DNA sequence: ATCAATATCCACCTGCAGATTCTACCAAAAGTGTATTTGGAAACTGCTCCATCAAAAGGCATGTTCAGCTGAATTCAGCTGAACATGCCTTTTGATGGAGCAGTTTCCAAATACACTTTGGTAGAATCTGCAGGTGGATATTGAT
DNA sequence: ATCAATATCCACCTGCAGATTCTACCAAAAGTGTATTTGGAAACTGCTCCATCAAAAGGCATGTTCAGCTGAATTCAGCTGAACATGCCTTTTGATGGAGCAGTTTCCAAATACACTTTGGTAGAATCTGCAGGTGGATATTGAT
């Protein structure tokens, strides 16, 4: 049965294995390296989407669009850190309006 | 024959919220921050690999590349999950 | 008749499209001007309607972004608008130019 | 065609950005800035076509050169 | 006299001077030891090659003076000569350093 | 050996103003000297954080000028001239 | 110990352009790495390309793009002619 | 047995082919490397170099100097266009800056 | 701040279409099992190279005084860009069909990878020799009458 | 428009720290001879992508009116620059202790390499959330005692 499983995650630790040998990053790759990765990448995933789900509930909706994926990362403050060089397609902006810009 | 992630971001979706779907756009911006993370980690410890004159990368190389690549709390957690995830599948 | 004081619709404005995600530039404008600097590059190409899409995404969150950095410039000089000065200060900062 | 980007689509991209009103002298500044990214980005693009031995800019092109210019973008495969 | 500068004028001669030479600014003592507390308070018990603390004060140098530059030209953008705080959080929000 | 404390300190007045000549400044508020000391700390920090980190991952317990390079270059300020 | 370097390389052209101008040791340094960060950017640059493309191997032409890629305007096609220049010499004898 | 030419030799290069193509393979670049990729590449990097230093021993004999210090190479690679572009984000150790006042601080 | 008169949101429903989700089978991986290689961990250990020290000097930091002008605060007017009704045209969209073209196999010749059998390169002495650092007149440059 | 004060630029020297050259070892190319791939070279599909073509709908361009923002002009308190005295503490130099880097062996634990014996992708049915309007009631805004 699977390697995934015996890890007890959800995401592949076997494709992820694969991509480590494929992907040229190093001559051999060890056993407990695409485990590691593969939980890292799930808890980030499950971390994102929690907070997208959140973001999801908060407007009144069931199902999770961009728009509540980049509320959901530009409100954090250390995922927008982690995400800062990057774009999030169909996200717009959080609504920010200065305050010197306001009316009298 | 194109393979993704969206598989086992649905499992975790529905794990966290189990009341919660998703788009299809956003399943995209998902996939995408999957491949991306993965590209960073993979890539800062292929280059701690080299650094340091060795040519295996193990977990460990992962880890301190999750260290340098993620900030503040994210590190922390992200670690435990790892040398959770490796000691679980040691174990047996 | 009735009107409304200058710079109202303008921050109405504002709280709309900070409100939405929508694409605000006409798809087909930008999509002819996206295969003319093309044609500049290469010649008889084709573009998935996804790329040209892609394309229009990333552009767009860039201005946007921009506008951004541009308006504290504007603001930085006691100032509300944002002028030409403003948009170089802000690439010439950021390591555009 | 770079004057299809008409001066109330530029206007719009502002006030997303927070922008309360903007100088006339912007839009034409506006039009230059977007030409040299689209420039530097379709040019980063199409070379990724060129090297494939390709004819059609696929979108992955479009995100390997957004990547190459430090843009990266999710949402379009890879 | 005795003899005086019209304020400004020395600092045109300062700037003139230190563009001219490529010396490092800060004195070597304080910057090693305050790189040891840095350190220190990072991780317990460490050493360092006196080459490592040479890079470390090449590159504190000159992101430092990048960022004068940078914060001076917000300074003239409002208008003033003399360069404030206000400038520098502007020039490294912009920078994306913290924005 | 001697306990290190409060050594931003070090950091003297005039050596500020003198990196501010060399970019270009002709007039330096009385504030400056503060936020300079706030960023540089900061901007050490981070740095010295990565170094470390690359010391710590090959069990050295000296901080190589190698080490200082590769989380320059992490950072983005990759330096020419120490250890290639 | 034996650590190389590129200081008889960059020697050498530095004669060819210069016959009467020496070099200082932390200036050959600056020249070593910058031989290193191109020879990096350049690889990786070439390595990216060969896996979005699917091939295994990285020819002389993966290079060439990522010289293309890499390198600003006049300084890409110099660089370019000159590449392909040695190439050529080198295959034909 | 034939006598050894080094590779370098019979693209006509300075920079050392042989070493290139090493470095390319134990650099995890590819599975595999062709036979013109480190020719290829020592070229552009025995280029670059020539250009870089005959910008500096240009600025070192601008200084009346024979021996070419960091100092020329910043001025090299700051003053010249697509070199500066090309190291951006790049620092010269003991490089120092281009002179450069603003026009607005200048005396009345 | 209220009393009104627009124009603007914003709450609450609602039936439907476009996507979302759940279903049925299919190669492509993933997992076992067995048999080799092999990378790097452990164990000395030689030895750079780092930490520490002392002692003297003189470079430079610090603190204080003084005031020239710089930043800030105020006023005001010309004129720029917001608002707005308006008149038309370029975009949207919805197929529809035609084909250039990315994608897939099936060979194979040519190009690479290994696996071992002659210098280019590097680490040191052993010589060379720019120029750093110190002086002083020539020359500006600056600021007070 | 001068005329000292003072700083700067720049030529001259010359021992020396630092480059350049000379010299033995040796790690690493180079050269050959097989064992594998590998990516084209054609041969052909099914996609998607271009191309009109044809209504309508917002959407954009435009011109007029003027509200209030920007930029200029003025004023002044007071901040920050310029000078100078003072004396600290950085710098410089030279020597040692020994930690802990780094070069060598030795040898299991672990990764790899085929050989054979389920999951995830993909293209259809069975839902199903949000869309996109539509009144209807506070809401925010702006004009007028």
């Amino acid at each position: 049965k699977t390697r995934s499983s015996r890890a007890g995650l959800q995401f592949p630790v076997g494709r992820v294995h694969r991509l480590l040998r494929k992907g040229n990053y190093s001559e051999r790759v060890g056993a407990g390296a695409p485990v590691y990765l593969a939980a890292v990448l799930e808890y980030l995933t499950a971390e994102i989407l929690e907070l997208a789900g959140n973001a999801a509930r908060d407007n009144k909706k069931t199902r999770i669009i961009p728009r509540h994926l980049q509320l959901a990362i530009r409100n954090d403050e250390e995922l927008n850190k982690l995400l800062g060089r990057v774009t999030i397609a169909q996200g717009g902006v959080l609504p920010n309006i200065q305050a010197v810009l306001l009316p009298k | 024959r194109k393979e993704s992630y969206s598989i086992y971001v649905y499992k975790v979706l529905k794990q966290v919220h189990p009341d919660t779907g998703i788009s299809s756009k956003a399943m995209g911006i998902m996939n995408s921050f999957v491949n991306d993370i993965f590209e960073r980690i993979a890539g800062e410890a292929s280059r701690l690999a080299h650094y340091n004159k060795r040519s295996t990368i193990t977990s460990r190389e992962i880890q301190t590349a999750v260290r340098l690549l993620l900030p503040g709390e994210l590190a922390k957690h992200a670690v435990s999950e790892g040398t959770k995830a490796v000691t679980k599948y040691t174990s047996a | 008749p009735h009107r409304y004081r200058p710079g109202t619709v303008a921050l109405r404005e504002i709280r709309r499209y900070q409100k939405s995600t929508e694409l605000l530039i006409r798809k087909l404008p930008f999509q002819r001007l996206v295969r003319e600097i093309a044609q500049d590059f290469k010649t008889d190409l084709r573009f998935q309607s996804s790329a040209v899409m892609a394309l229009q995404e990333a552009c767009e969150a860039y201005l946007v972004g921009l506008f951004e950095d541009t308006n504290l410039c504007a603001i930085h000089a006691k100032r509300v608008t944002i002028m030409p000065k403003d948009i170089q200060l802000a690439r010439r900062i950021r390591g555009e130019r | 065609n770079i004057q299809g980007i008409t001066k109330p689509a530029i206007r719009r991209l502002a006030r997303r950005g927070g922008v309360k009103r903007i100088s006339g002298l912007i839009y034409e500044e506006t039009r230059g800035v977007l030409k040299v990214f689209l420039e530097n980005v379709i040019r980063d693009a199409v070379t990724y076509t060129e090297h494939a031995k390709r004819k059609t800019v696929t979108a992955m092109d479009v995100v390997y050169a957004l990547k190459r210019q430090g843009r990266t973008l999710y949402g379009f495969g890879g």
